């Protein structure tokens, strides 16, 4: 849930990349292989963060406190 | 903390957030300073207030941290924004009445203690792009030269 | 004859025992000299009555706590002289109503009267003697929500009715003529404040209160409409 | 514990963390492999016994 | 529909969330139409219609037609806090 | 008295002892314990 | 230094399991005894031997 | 890493790889026997209470519960519950002097620790007040852990 | 069978075993916690007295 | 064997009662008393016996 910051191997900061990622996918229709590149994730240690990530914090927010 | 995220879950993410270390040289270690707990000599104090306003989902950003502690005019502790849009690390989300207010105490350390101090992302190390030294024999099926990719750095050494 | 064992520290002897017990080590130690004190610490009529009583409370769906308070009560009465009768129907209903009271739950004399035919007045005498025995062995408000249930009324209606009952009791004037009439009238007011129809005959039937009674209560209650208004 | 080999003396080396550590040559007689397996340890309380273990 | 009898006797609908929290049983009541007759011999007198009788409670499987959730929608479920 | 919270309407109650257990303004009998005010400390490690 | 052998290397999907060493390890010396046989109790939570 | 063990990156662990929460839920309830003896949630006073556990009670709020957010550890007492005692019934040890109430409080597990996530109080079917408590803890991958 | 020919006993520790190459064949690593729990009742004499005194 | 074994002794003219240590009570919640099945059997054998006595 919610965008692992940094990265489980290389340690590059992957957190901020998330928003711009969804931006690219929704707005520009670009496929992931292009998106991650334009974001500047060169190694695939990073790439698996964004790509494989499953964001559940959304489905958590919909409950009333 | 009213958030859906568990508290220490948050304090974890905060632990990972890079900070501006340029002048860190002159910030002493915790165990070195003789005060009790922390001070402006051994530490930098950051705090964060997030109160969800809009009906739409509000986002807590790394930029929302604020430095309350006197810095003695030395360059430290500013949460770093490498994004082009100028937001940075996404700490937590909030809906409406969910509020988050907390205080962070930033201290000096090195990676061996905890990886959240590691300054360097992956470091590419290579030598002898051609195999001339024979430190490595190549697994192959028919020929090793065809199969094994030509490394880019090969260009800067002789065939 | 004696047989009671006490633990005392022969080296301390200063006080009686003041010790701690260590369950994990399963040993018990004087907190002072730290000496181990101990080791290897190890880790016919009635049944018939309670049977039929059990059936009754069961059909009544009363929670086990109430059932068991009544059981306890009945055991105390049991075979005693002063009871001197009542054929086992009166006692079962009496003890039940007691356990209801003691359980802070409320049930009307009429309700229990619907589970058992006690003839009424005979019931009152038996209940009073039993009450006296309990003292020797030494509150309408609860009814208000229960009634709403029967009508399936909103929460606000119920709490309104509660405020109404407290306010009505303080203002006195007829002292209530039994609580039941006040609880039902209090409701009837509160509901008529709101748009939700029960009309009248439906509540008089459903809750078994004489329609004339509800209207009669309504006129006097209407007179004091001034001070009964929560907001 | 179906071998007399399956119960053997050992010489304790105190080390941190949680699992019992032991060399892998000894994994075969115990019929042991290191995934979720567990091993009961037994300390003798008497000097006599302590000797027997070392000597037998 | 699924209901609960509280100790005091107030009775109200039961949504499964609360049902879990309160150590309850999720069930609906059952009613039966009892017609009683008397003969005297095939001569027929008797009391009828007017009864609808409560035999007992029946546990109710979630998402089945009987439970309240089976008709719920997404955000509907969110109000009741049962993850779709 | 000690502060509690309702299950649904999330209203602050602070009901006292011998009030039994119920919410005021709605019938929910589920009361949350209204998190501690004093500060709690973590290590980001 | 390069490894004379090359390593088969890549991502793969892994699951952590319920079993966790902390829930398992226990060590008993002089605990409580069962009331019946006055022999050490059974189980970790009960601190048995 | 021989024989079905494996080597894991410590940095990776430190950065959140395979970290999981664990919620334990303790539940307790006050009851009545003959309506003569009622169990009660209360913060027990060491002075007049007997058979009392040796875990520290300092965390309890007056009602007998631990307000959430409080960091707790093993042997701490989450729920202060007490029962009445007949003086003549036992008179065991100091019970005659203590006069009053036998201590029954559900402790946290001996070996656990963590932070109390949530505490809720509710009357059950038959009206008894009772409480549940939810203690979350981060369990970080460790040497003994399995995969 | 249960309570005589074999029985549940004290002075015992159970945990996961995992392998280590750097241990001599006969040893075993025992984690500090377990060590700090189990104990061996040694006897005082002129030889050990100083060492024991330190332990105490 | 004339000393230790007689058919007369095989038949029961009288019966031993084990002490509670054989058949201890246990407490549930520690506020509720739990009785052992052997104790219940002794209660039965007794009651049955008393009955047979009276009827006889
Ligand atoms: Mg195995
Ligand atoms: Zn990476
Ligand atoms: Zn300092
Ligand atoms: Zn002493
Ligand atoms: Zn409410």
């Amino acid at each position: 849930m919610i965008v692992p910051v940094r990265c489980f191997s290389c340690g590059k900061v992957v957190g901020d990349k998330w928003e711009s990622y969804l931006n690219l996918l929704q707005e520009d229709e670009l496929d992931e292989g292009t998106a991650l590149s334009r974001l500047g994730l060169k190694r695939y240690c990073c790439r698996r963060m964004i790509l494989t990530h499953v964001d559940l914090i959304e489905k958590f927010l919909r409950y009333n406190p | 903390n009213t958030t859906v995220l568990a508290d220490e879950f948050i304090a974890h993410r905060l632990g990972l957030i890079p900070l501006q270390s340029m002048d860190i040289e002159q910030l002493e270690y915790s165990r070195d300073c003789f005060c009790e707990d922390h001070c402006d000599k051994c530490s930098v104090v950051l705090t964060l207030q997030a109160f969800g306003e809009s009906e739409s989902t509000t986002n807590v950003y790394s930029k929302d941290l604020v430095i309350v502690s006197n810095l003695m005019g030395r360059n430290i502790g500013h949460p770093i924004i490498q994004d082009k849009e100028g937001n940075g690390v996404l700490i937590c989300k909030l809906r409406k009445g969910q509020e988050l207010k907390l205080t962070c105490v930033a201290k000096k350390g090195i990676a061996k203690e905890h990886a959240k101090w590691g300054p360097a992302a992956a470091i590419e190390f290579e030598y002898d792009p051609w195999n001339k030294l024979k430190h490595t024999d190549y697994w192959y099926e028919q020929d090793s030269a065809k199969e094994w990719p030509q490394s880019k750095n090969c260009e800067y050494e002789d065939p | 004859p004696n047989l009671n064992i006490v633990l005392t520290c022969p080296e301390c002897k200063v006080y009686p025992p003041k010790i701690v017990e260590r369950f994990s080590e399963g040993d018990v130690v004087c907190a002072l000299c730290g000496l181990v004190l101990s080791d290897k610490l190890v880790d016919n009529e009635v049944q018939a009555a309670f049977a039929k009583i059990t059936m009754l409370c069961d059909a009544a769906e009363l929670p086990k706590i109430v059932k068991d308070c009544a059981k306890e009560a009945y055991k105390l009465c049991h075979d005693e002289k002063t009871l001197k009768g009542k054929s086992m129907e009166s006692i079962m209903a009496a003890s039940i109503l007691i356990g209801c009271r003691r359980a802070e739950v409320a049930r009307t004399f009429k309700e229990i009267q619907s589970l058992i035919h006690v003839k009424t007045k005979e019931f009152g005498k038996t209940l009073n003697i039993m009450k006296n025995i309990l003292r020797g062995k030494s509150q309408n408000l609860t009814y208000i929500p229960r009634f709403c249930s029967h009508l399936g009324l909103p929460m606000q209606v119920t709490t309104s009715a509660e405020y109404t009952a407290k306010k009505c009791k303080e203002i006195k004037e007829i002292a209530g003529k039994s609580p039941i009439t006040i609880a039902v009238v209090s409701i009837y007011l509160n509901i008529l404040l709101f748009q939700i129809p029960i009309t009248a005959a439906k509540v008089g039937q459903t809750l078994q209160v004489t329609e004339g009674t509800i209207k009669s209560g309504y006129k006097i209650l209407y007179e004091h409409r001034d001070k009964l208004v929560d907001p | 514990s179906l071998h007399k080999m399956s119960m053997m003396a050992h010489r304790v080396k105190v080390i941190p963390y949680s699992t019992f550590r032991l060399n892998l040559s000894v994994t075969s007689p115990y019929n042991a492999d290191f995934d979720g397996d567990e091993m009961n340890l037994h300390v003798p309380q008497s000097e006599e016994t302590r000797a027997e273990l070392s000597q037998l | 529909k699924p209901m609960v009898n509280e100790s005091d006797g107030v009775t109200h609908a039961l949504y499964p969330q609360e049902a879990r929290l309160r150590n309850l049983t999720y069930s609906s009541g059952l009613f039966v139409d009892v017609k009683k007759r008397t003969y005297e011999l095939k001569y027929e007198l008797a009391e009828e219609s007017e009864g609808k009788v409560f035999i007992g409670r029946l546990p109710i499987m979630l998402r089945s037609k009987n439970c309240y959730l089976s008709e719920a929608t997404e955000s509907d479920l969110y109000k009741l806090k049962e993850c779709p | 008295t000690l502060k509690y919270i309702c299950a649904e309407c999330s209203s602050k109650l602070s009901l006292s002892r011998t009030d039994a257990v119920r919410c005021k303004d709605c019938g929910h009998r589920i009361l949350l314990k209204a998190r501690t005010k004093r500060l709690v400390q973590f290590e980001a490690r | 230094k390069k490894l004379m052998a090359q390593i088969f290397f890549g991502p793969t999907y892994y699951q952590r399991l319920r079993h966790m060493v902390d829930d398992k390890i226990h060590a008993r010396a002089r605990g409580p005894m069962q009331v019946l046989t006055r022999q050490p109790v059974e189980g970790r939570s009960r601190d048995g031997g | 890493n021989q024989e079905d063990s494996m080597i894991m990156n410590q940095s990776s662990i430190d950065r959140g790889l395979f970290r999981s929460l664990f919620f334990r839920s303790y539940m307790d309830q006050e009851k009545k026997y003959g309506m003569s003896i009622t169990e009660t949630f209360e913060k027990p006073q060491r002075t007049n209470t007997l058979r009392m556990k040796h875990g520290t009670y300092d965390k309890l709020d007056d009602d007998g519960l631990i307000a959430p957010g409080v960091r707790v550890s093993g042997e701490d007492v989450i729920i202060g519950k007490t029962t009445p005692i007949s003086p003549d019934e036992e008179e065991l040890g100091q019970r005659t002097a203590y006069h009053s109430k036998r201590d029954a409080s559900t402790p946290l597990r001996s070996t656990e620790n963590g932070i109390v996530d949530q505490v809720l109080v509710t009357t059950n079917q038959d009206g008894l007040k009772f409480v549940k408590v939810r203690v979350r803890t981060t369990k970080i991958p460790q040497i003994g852990d399995k995969f | 069978r249960g309570n005589l020919m074999g029985k549940r006993v004290d002075f015992s520790a159970r945990t996961v075993i995992s392998g280590d190459p750097n241990l001599e064949l006969d040893q075993v690593g025992v984690p500090k916690s377990i060590a700090k729990t189990l104990t061996y009742p040694e006897v005082v004499t002129p030889y050990n007295i100083d060492r024991l005194t330190q332990l105490v | 064997n004339e000393v230790f074994s007689r058919p007369e002794w095989m038949i029961l003219t009288c019966l031993p009662v084990p002490p509670p240590p054989v058949r201890p009570s246990i407490s549930f919640n520690e506020s509720q008393r739990g009785e052992d099945d052997l104790t219940f059997k002794l209660a039965d054998i007794l009651k049955a016996n008393i009955s047979l006595e009276t009827l006889e």
